[PDB]
């Protein structure tokens, strides 16, 4: 047949884990992840949920069982850091995807192990190419994007990007475009400013280093008031 | 060269075939190779290329269950 | 269940009974002891009349011998096997296998696959003939790992013609030695009874013979004209 | 084996030719999905060193371990003897591993065909090899990998002569896009092509350049037409 | 790895009904050398020689011809020359060529019950011990010794003539001419040097393959030796 | 199985696992303003059977404890490895007990470990643990057999677990302090309690401010001891008369 | 379906090859009691010996583990014989890590411990096995650990096993419901094994011919069993009070 | 049913199924026989002959084990080999540690637990073979039989395979007359009557029967062979016991 | 762990460590043990074992910290208090391990619910124990000391005094006392041009 059935319900299993959006700008990178219908109880600033930090300079939003993606989260620290103690110098957002999409092929490749059930949407930036948006799924393909979804209604978020999206456009344009097309896919009755996870990168405070903040839930209610709904 | 390398580094698996002979001397043929038998389907079957640990289970056999060594700190 | 290790409903082992099937498939040897010497018979087999003639009699450094009742290159692990096992046991201590050991050595090693889950056991009877620090020595090797010194026996398929001749005439090799001479004839006379309408020639039949001051030596060859 | 070389029926066209100096390679590489970018996408025919290439068709995740295995073994022979890893034995390590990935249960085969290429230093015969899920490695002087692969291969089978080899990297071009045309309905902006010339002059062709053999193909269609 | 009800292993004999429907491998022996022979099949007329490459060397006294994957026997191959070559870089000799046909076809034991290399091979060449000597090899552990010998499709059919039109005094052009009129038997075409590839295999050639000028001037030997 | 996948993307015998947990004996927990609680219900059998020798509730670091639902022998081996890690990873390097937010990934990766290597099934059961950072403070996770944690104000696993966190989602807001956060508690195991409710069916623990009385010496005030308190059944029995 | 045939789990959380050990535990249908004095723990077991030429001084349920420490066993005689050897390769070790002599709670701790491994693996057997503990531990005085298949285990101060243990427990209970002390309140250990048979033979009907007994007793300098003329002092001193 | 298939798996009632499989082959094989006795103990076997190409001198079908110690056992025998095999080095590297034989209940558990090491795995079989064995140490002398669970009991005396049914009811009516057992001579006598006597099931093949013994008095305390002039009036014995119906 | 070895032997042909060369004492007496230190060389294994150290102070401090690690594990694992015995045991298989290359020279007293304890180890994972023992270079005094005015129970006031002697032997001191009902007490010191940015 030519097909792998682990693997396509290992598809299917990110299809179940809620829809996220990253879209780059000619001067940054954005990323837009939903938290699905979720208990009052939950704390709502000490759960790690979507979004990480895996070096200086590169983030990534996530789509499976979280409990898988921290181990190659991990390991992607590790390498980074591992990189940049050998070469004394950052290392590039394609490397990384590389080399966490090749442990995901390894294990597809095996009837020892399932495949890793998690996609993973990485924003960064370096002095090869700039910045850099890549995608990645359960099989261990990767693929380079402008503006690109995982997980769940996927294909419904890719269909709001497709017309909306014009190349040039700035990271706070694409703060906008990334709430128009999760509350247009979003999986829940409406939102609201805790539901969400965002983080960004940018040239420094102005030339030099890179920025790469992540929003806190007051400065997702900031981004919230604008483009949002009366 | 160190008078101490190699000796510490083979430590963990050189003092348990030591003690699978005090196991062989004191209770026959049968309990080592019950044990060894128990360390390779349990050392052999974990699989898991991101998981470096070992095994929990191990030192279930292993007596490191509850104990540390500089081994453990510094891997 | 076609299972290596596993028990049938009936106390079973189907995996041994089908190694020992390959006795019923595997082609015609015979074998039998005396005061001094031993001797064995091999009958070969053929693709074409063209075809050479399979090779059936192997030696461990002159000591000992071996034949094989079904496939040869299972019976050639335990030659080669036995043939280092009588060569380490001859240079390390400058002594000899006594043949004794032989048939233990066959016999834990043969278990062991029917043992452990794992490739199966060695599928062809083999037997193995030697001389000691006391008398000339038969073993029947069995699947499983089975030794029996039998006084004399025959293998492979449809071989009950061979043993019935050597039963039925105690006679001509119990009793006979110092020379070889009957111990040969007497052999070849019952796998010579065994044949349905097939053929016995001078490339076809080769004997096994060991014993007291004989170096093991290999009769297939042109000196065989003594024999046929 | 059976079921994995219909992951290479799965997979997208790959094509070449030999020229008497030169090789092309080119594949079906379905352009860019409205919102990917070409400078962060793969190519789809990858170097493996400055005078050998692979190609493929089916599993692109096994195709990078597939590469990425390639490319260290050919460094690595290239460090282990300064011999700059000669095609036939950089096919002999690709063909190996897919025997390797074959023989077991589990580490199942990688759902991959390639054809791998290149020149020696001074041999200016273009080695071409073609390898599959078991490991052979068939020479083709043209051939065809990937799925609707019937017209592509009765369409060069019935253009090319194995002792006609053309020189020019012209017409070694020209017959590959005509060919890859017949499967192309989606429109010949969707073809991507490469060309080894020897001592380490590949060579990429651009989005321009091979329109330029898209629109010299297209009107000498219609003169074929019209003839 | 399995047995059946009736002693002998799926494994290999559900691999090897392959090879009776492979590329129809053939070769002879002679006074004078060895010819062996093959169904040159091509995937396409696009397909270059010194690829696959149905008929190889092994070193100046050996060659061998396949049926089934050369791949998969060409991993074996590989072993076949580096452990034949060592021999000769450490003890100035080349291996007797029987010695090499086992140590050879031992590899489709690997040490039990294995996994096939789904395959039948023919070595042959020259030694000094028993002359030019013509093999068979499989994925069990087999033998010949100098006669004609043939595998794939057309190869037991062909055999009924092999064995018919054969005798020892004969000279290796005989064997060539001799090669050409059993190869063409059942192949439904005309051969050719596209179609069909031979070697002689000689004290003064060493193994050679003929070249493809020296494969039309044999063909046109048999073609105009068919008014005889 | 062997935690393969499902026609449907599911891993088939972590669902079983979780359904492991959901069978077992109620522990809950709450964040409190100034402290962490942690709760559970014991059984045993008979008068015949002790439920007072190494107790459902236990202690991690001086500052974390923790409690389980599922099975008891997974949860024991996940606890004294955890004890372990703790030591050999944190405190032998960096001089400091690692705060609840390493220590809790550490328990998850056991359990995601679990859900993906050879000859292995899940373990079966639903860690809370809770403790104290002296950075982000007082806190409550969940960790379940899918390796997964989330921290919460408060939560229950095992039987009593959909009554007890619907009582603590009408209940728990964001004034509580520890007291009436046991008051409550309380009143949830009084309604997870199949047998009787008393000072030894119910373990009951708590880490607050610290008491340099179980350091067991003094004269180093920089040294606080422990903030984690095993409370007696004479300390509950107390509670148990306002209940 | 294959969940069955190992440790994995069944579509309600369950693992069938440690339900299938709890069924084991009944094989040789012996059932046994163990029980505390103030300074004391005994341990009894029912024998039966089918054939008429078998040897009544082997067929043994009782086993020292070490000096202070031994246990009784209900499940078939070889996987019994094996928990033993584990038991003492384990007490022999502590010695050696830590310095002092086993504490029964800490065995049994460590034998239920194992028994999560088998409870785990799916390529290993549980034991089909219920133990029981006995010691003199200085620092909780007597003391009698359970432990199962599961690895299930806990402390206790009176216990008994087998196919009819809801019997001889359900009278246990109602002693303790009178008395209201967590030991048979008794000083001697004679006296405790009289008391312990005086309820093994109102629990379990079948009168003890002496031969129905084996016994272990554990004091503060040895745990050990009852000879053949030393059971019968107790079986005299029964017979005298009634 | 369908639990069958491996040796590691308990079926609905608990039973270990290549308990209840192995054993079967123990029924099938030889039927033989021993006797713990005042001074020593007893084995005699059953040397079925199916075809007179035997070498029976050499066909040896009791094992001596230690120097005081001996064996014997039915089923597929190549497994019982091994038994003895690594038990005369397990003794003799005993013997050379300790300076002392090993005495005949530490011998049994040993072997006991080797034999039960391969019923926990699925990566091996049972030995498919029940044993009998025995000898003499410091505490007295002993004899002990094992089944293929690696059960096993202390004796008195003891029977297997086949003949086991009508075998047991030869013994209980030896100790049901001889609550005192015997001294090892009437043991080595009697024992021959019963194994003679067990053949009422089976017609058309042969035999002959071997014994042997260990003794503080009956030999210096070795084990040896009992044939020639003692084994023929044990035959002799023997011989019109069951010609007395 | 060995890493950096064969270069430094070719760098030194080195900074020296801090080893603590003064003198302790333990004490033995009427309800505890006492022990001093002539100062922080009184490190925990646990609240009721402590090590007066000597030798190469940072394996003092690491292997102390270790083995109370092993021993904070082991209180948890038992559900019950450590013994001297234990840590005695655990110094000795620890130091054997490191055969006196870790350098440390280390008192070990304490009470647990046995008794009232006291012993010392070696370099070379050796033992010593006794009612009363000195370490650290000023200690042939403090045997003198010890052995004159120590009689048989001591209580709290005359070990703190004669410990103050023992160590004035070989002009201040840590101590700590250990009593068998109550919490161990512990007493310290008992008796031109300019360039400039933010960065």
């Amino acid at each position: 047949e030519g097909r792998l059935y682990q693997v396509e319900y290992a598809l299917e299993s990110i299809s179940h884990a809620g829809t996220a959006i990253g879209i780059m700008a000619s001067d940054g990178i954005v990323l837009a992840a939903e938290r699905k219908v979720t208990s009052t109880l939950l704390e709502q600033d000490t759960s790690t949920e979507k979004l990480y930090k895996l070096n200086d300079k590169i983030a990534v939003a996530v789509a499976g069982l979280t409990a898988d993606a921290e181990i190659l989260i991990n390991t992607a620290r590790i390498h980074a850091q591992n990189y940049l103690k050998t070469y004394n110098e950052d290392i590039p957002v394609e490397i990384l995807v590389r080399r966490l999409s090749d442990i995901k092929q390894g294990y597809t490749q095996h009837g020892g192990l399932r495949p890793f059930g998690v996609s993973f949407i990485y924003a960064g930036y370096d002095d090869r190419y700039g910045y850099q948006l890549y995608t990645s799924n359960p099989s261990g393909n990767y693929t380079g994007w402008k503006a690109i979804s995982v997980g769940a209604n996927t294909s419904a978020a890719q269909t709001l990007l497709q017309m909306d999206y014009k190349d040039d456009m700035k990271v706070d344009d694409a703060i906008e475009l990334a709430l128009k097309t999760l509350s247009k896919t979003t999986d829940s009755s409406a939102l609201t400013y805790d539901r969400l996870e965002f983080a960004t990168i940018r040239k420094g405070a102005n030339d030099g280093e890179v920025y790469q903040k992540i929003f806190k839930p007051q400065e997702i209610k900031d981004i919230l008031v604008k483009t949002g709904i009366t | 060269r160190h008078p101490l390398e190699s000796t510490l580094k083979n430590w963990e698996t050189t003092q348990r075939q030591r003690q699978m002979e005090q196991y062989r001397q004191i209770f026959g043929i049968a309990e080592p190779m019950k044990r060894t038998m128990e360390m390779e389907i349990v050392n052999r079957t974990d699989f898991n290329p991101l998981s470096t640990n070992g095994s929990i289970h191990r030192d279930i056999l292993l007596n490191k269950e509850c104990s540390i060594d500089w081994e453990d700190v510094y891997p | 269940d076609g299972d290596t290790v596993t028990f049938s409903p009936t106390g079973r082992l189907f995996q041994v009974e089908y190694a020992l099937e390959a006795i019923k498939q595997g082609s015609v040897t015979v074998g039998l002891r005396s005061n001094t010497h031993a001797v064995l018979v091999a009958l070969k087999r053929n693709a074409d009349e063209l075809s050479s003639y399979q090779k059936k009699i192997i030696k461990c450094d002159e000591h000992m011998g071996l034949s094989l009742a079904g496939l040869a290159p299972d019976a050639r692990v335990l030659s080669n096997y036995l043939r280092q096992q009588c060569n380490y046991s001859s240079l390390v201590f400058n002594r000899k296998l006594a043949v004794e050991r032989a048939g233990h050595l066959l016999c834990d090693k043969a278990q062991k696959n029917t043992q452990s889950y794992g490739g199966r056991p060695y599928g062809v009877g083999l037997l193995i003939i030697g001389y000691d620090k006391s008398g000339a020595h038969l073993l029947e090797f069995q699947p499983s790992g089975n030794v029996t010194e039998l006084y004399g026996t025959a293998i492979g398929a449809r071989s009950q013609g061979a043993k019935t001749y050597l039963e039925r005439t105690l006679d001509t090799f119990i009793k006979i030695d110092g020379n070889p001479d009957e111990l040969i004839k007497a052999g070849v006379e019952a796998i010579s009874q065994s044949l349905r309408d097939e053929s016995l020639t001078v490339d076809n039949l080769s004997i096994a013979i060991v014993g007291k001051d004989t170096p093991f030596t290999i009769y297939d060859g042109e000196a065989v004209a003594k024999y046929i | 084996v059976e079921y994995a070389l219909e992951a290479v029926k799965r997979g997208t066209c790959a094509v070449g030719v030999k020229g008497k100096n030169c090789v092309v390679l080119g594949c079906e590489r379905r352009s860019t999905l409205k919102l990917q970018d070409t400078r962060i996408t793969p190519s789809k025919v990858s170097k493996i060193d400055s005078h050998v290439v692979l190609s493929f068709s089916g599993l692109n995740a096994d195709s990078r371990i597939l590469i990425e295995k390639a490319r260290v073994e050919a460094q690595s022979h290239r460090l282990t003897l300064e011999d700059p890893v000669t095609v036939e034995y950089l096919t002999r390590y690709v063909a190996g591993v897919q025997q390797r990935y074959t023989q077991s249960g589990g580490v199942r085969p990688f759902g991959v065909s390639t054809l791998i290429a290149g020149f020696d230093p001074r041999d200016d015969e273009p080695k071409l090899y073609q390898t599959e899920p078991s490991g052979i490695y068939s020479s083709w002087s043209a051939q065809t990998i990937g799925r609707n692969s019937k017209t592509v291969r009765e369409f060069l089978e019935k253009n090319y002569d194995r002792k006609e080899p053309p020189a020019t990297v012209e017409e070694c071009v020209k017959l590959t896009v005509r060919s890859l045309l017949e499967v192309v309905q989606t429109g010949a902006k969707n073809i991507e092509i490469t060309v080894v010339k020897p001592d380490s002059d590949i060579v990429a062709l651009s989005s321009e350049e091979i329109n330029q053999y898209v629109t010299q193909i297209e009107q000498e269609k219609q003169e074929q037409q019209e003839q | 790895s399995t047995f059946s009800p009736e002693g002998r292993l799926f494994q290999v004999e559900y691999s090897l009904e392959a090879i009776k429907l492979g590329s129809t491998a053939i070769g002879i022996a002679t006074k004078e050398g060895v010819v062996l022979g093959v169904e040159k099949r091509a995937t396409s007329p696009l397909l270059e020689s010194d690829s696959i490459e149905k008929i190889v060397e092994i070193d100046r006294h050996i060659g061998c011809a396949m049926s089934g994957l050369t791949a998969d026997a060409r991993s074996m191959i590989e072993h076949a020359r580096t452990a034949a070559v060592t021999h000769n870089l450490y003890y100035d000799e080349d291996i007797n060529v029987e010695s090499l046909t086992q140590s050879v076809c031992d590899l489709a034991l690997r040490r039990l019950m294995s996994r096939p290399f789904g395959v039948a091979l023919l070595i042959a060449g020259h030694d000094a011990d028993d002359g030019y000597q013509l093999f068979h090899a499989e994925p069990s552990g087999t033998f010949y010794r100098y006669n004609a010998k043939a595998i794939g499709s057309g190869s037991e059919g062909a055999q009924a003539e092999l064995l018919n039109e054969w005798h020892s005094s004969l000279t290796l052009k005989e064997a060539e001419l001799l090669v050409l009129k059993i190869l063409k038997q059942v192949m439904e075409e005309k051969l050719d040097e596209n179609n069909a590839q031979l070697s002689c295999i000689t004290k003064q050639d060493g193994f050679k393959i003929y070249d493809n000028e020296k494969t039309a001037e044999l063909i046109k030997e048999l073609k105009e030796k068919e008014a005889a | 199985s062997l935690t393969t996948f499902s026609p449907s993307g599911k891993l088939g015998q972590i669902d079983y696992a979780l359904t492991a947990v959901k069978q077992g004996v109620t522990s809950l927990g709450i964040k409190a303003t100034n402290g962490v609680v942690i709760a559970t219900e014991k059984k045993s059998s008979s008068p015949l059977a002790m439920s007072e020798t190494l107790s459902k509730v236990s202690l991690l670091t001086p500052d974390i404890g923790a409690v389980y639902s599922g099975m008891g022998p997974d949860y024991r081996v996940l606890v004294d490895k955890s004890r372990k890690v703790a030591h050999t990873s944190y405190k032998r390097i960096y001089g400091e007990y690692p705060p609840t937010k390493l220590l809790v990934s550490e328990v998850a990766k056991i359990m995601q470990e679990a859900t993906q290597s050879g000859g292995v099934r899940p373990f079966g059961v639903s860690l809370l643990i809770a403790g104290h950072d002296e950075f982000n403070g007082f806190s409550l996770y969940q960790v379940d057999p899918s390796g997964s944690y989330f921290p919460w104000k408060a939560t229950a696993i095992g039987k009593g677990s959909v009554a007890a966190k619907t009582f603590l989602e009408k209940r728990w807001n964001d004034e509580l302090e520890l007291e009436d956060a046991i008051h409550i508690a309380l009143l949830t195991l009084k309604e997870s309690v199949e047998g009787e409710f008393n000072g030894d069916t119910i373990e009951l623990a708590i880490i607050g401010d610290e008491n340099p009385d179980l350091l067991g010496y003094t004269g180093i005030p920089t040294d606080k001891g422990p903030r984690f308190r095993k409370l007696t059944s004479q300390e509950i029995n107390d509670r148990l008369e306002a209940l | 379906g294959y969940d069955r045939h190992i440790t994995i789990f069944s579509p309600e959380g369950r693992l069938y090859q440690v339900e299938y050990a709890f069924k084991a535990t009944n094989q040789t249908n012996i059932n046994s009691l163990a029980v505390r004095g103030k300074d004391c723990t005994v341990v009894i077991s029912q024998k039966k010996v089918p054939d008429k030429l078998l040897d009544p001084t082997t067929v043994s349920y009782i086993f020292c583990i070490s000096r202070t420490i031994g246990m009784v066993v209900n499940g078939p005689i070889p996987d019994a014989r094996n928990a033993a050897l584990r038991a003492k390769a384990e007490a022999a070790e502590f010695r050696y890590k830590y310095g002092y002599d086993m504490p029964c709670d800490v065995l049994a701790k460590r034998m239920a411990n194992l028994s999560q491994i088998y409870t785990q693996r799916a390529y290993m057997r549980p034991l089909g096995v219920i133990l029981t503990f006995v010691s003199v531990d200085e620092e909780l005085g007597p003391s009698i650990y359970k432990t199962d298949p599961a690895g299930y285990y806990v402390g206790y101060k009176a216990t008994a096993t087998g196919p009819k243990q809801q019997e001889i427990t359900t009278n246990l209970e109602n002693h303790f419901k009178k008395s209201k002390i967590d030991h048979i309140n008794e000083e001697s250990w004679e006296k405790v094994v009289e008391f312990a048979i005086t309820h093994m033979i109102d629990a379990l009907g079948t009168e003890f011919s002496k031969n129905d007994l084996e016994v272990g007793v554990a004091t503060k300098d040895k745990f050990f069993t009852l000879s053949a003329e030393n059971i019968e002092e107790r079986l005299v001193a029964i017979a005298e009070q009634d | 049913t369908g639990y069958d298939l491996s040796n590691s798996v308990f079926s609905p009632d608990g039973r270990n199924f290549q308990v209840e499989y192995a054993v079967k082959a123990v029924e099938n094989g030889t039927t033989s026989i021993g006797i713990k006795c005042n001074d020593g103990v007893v084995f005699a076997v059953e040397k079925l002959i199916t075809s007179k190409l035997l070498v029976p001198q050499k066909n040896v079908k009791i094992q001596v084990v230690d120097r005081h110690i001996g064996c014997v056992y039915s089923g597929l025998i190549p497994d019982g080999r091994h038994l003895v095999n690594r038990g005369r080095e397990e003794a003799a590297s005993f013997k050379k540690l300790y300076k002392t034989p090993i005495p005949i209940p530490a011998f049994a558990d040993r072997l006991g637990q080797y034999v039960q090491a391969h019923t926990l795995y699925n990566s091996v079989r049972p030995f498919g073979v029940s044993t009998i064995f025995g000898g003499v140490d410091k505490n007295g002398a002993h004899l002990y039989m094992l089944e293929p669970s690696g059960s096993y009991w202390g004796y008195k005396g003891a029977a297997t395979g086949k003949g086991r049914q009508s075998a047991k009811a030869e013994l209980e009516k030896l100790v049901d007359h001889h609550p005192e057992g015997l001294s090892a001579r009437e043991a080595v006598k009697q024992a021959a009557k019963i194994i003679y006597l067990a053949h009422e099931d089976n017609k058309e093949k042969d035999f002959e029967l071997e014994i042997s013994w260990c003794s503080l008095s009956e030999t210096n305390g070795l084990h040896k062979f009992v044939k020639g002039d003692l084994l023929q009036e044990a035959i002799d014995f023997a011989q019109k016991e069951i010609n007395g119906d | 762990s060995f890493d950096n070895y064969q270069r430094n032997n070719f760098l030194a042909e080195q900074p020296k460590a801090t080893s603590t060369g003064t003198t302790i004492v333990g004490v033995k007496f009427n309800n505890g043990v006492v022990i001093a230190a002539d100062t922080a060389k009184l490190h925990r294994i646990s609240p009721k074992i402590w090590c007066a150290g000597a030798g190469t102070a940072a394996d003092t401090e690491a292997v102390t910290q270790l083995i109370g690690s092993n021993i904070e594990l082991h209180s948890l694992y038992t559900s019950r208090e450590p013994r001297v015995v234990s840590a005695l045991q655990m110094l000795k298989q620890h130091l054997f391990k490191y055969q006196g290359h870790i350098g440390a020279y280390l008192i070990v007293a304490g009470v647990d619910p046995t008794g009232s304890h006291l012993f010392s180890i070696h370099a070379h994972g050796s033992t010593d124990v006794g009612y009363y023992l000195s370490l650290g270079s000023g200690s042939l005094a403090a045997m003198a000391v010890l052995e004159s005015h120590w009689k048989q129970d001591l209580t709290k006031e005359e070990a703190i005094k004669l410990a103050s002697d023992a160590i004035q032997a070989g002009s201040n001191v840590d101590v700590c006392v250990m009593e068998i009902g109550k919490d161990a007490e512990y007493l310290r010191n008992y008796l031109a041009v300019l360039k400039e940015s933010i960065v």
